[PDB]
C-alpha cells in the first residue's frame, strides 16, 4: 500500500498503519 | 515536505516513517 502516490485522507491512513502506537506528524504546508 | 514526497510523487515507507513520533 506505501509505494504509490498518497494523497490527503490516503495519505493519513497510510502514516496511521505505518506509525502503529508511536503514532505521527501530518503536515502538509 | 510530505506532500510532494508521496502525493505529487510516489511514497516509500522510508519516507513515511521519517513522520512517525
Amino acid at each position: 500500500f506505501v509505494n504509490q502516490h498518497l494523497c490527503g485522507s490516503h495519505l493519513v491512513e497510510a502514516l496511521y498503519l505505518v506509525c502503529g502506537e508511536r503514532g505521527f506528524f501530518y503536515t502538509p504546508k | 515536505g510530505i506532500v510532494e514526497q508521496c502525493c505529487t510523487s510516489i511514497c516509500s515507507l522510508y519516507q513515511l516513517e521519517n513522520y512517525c513520533n
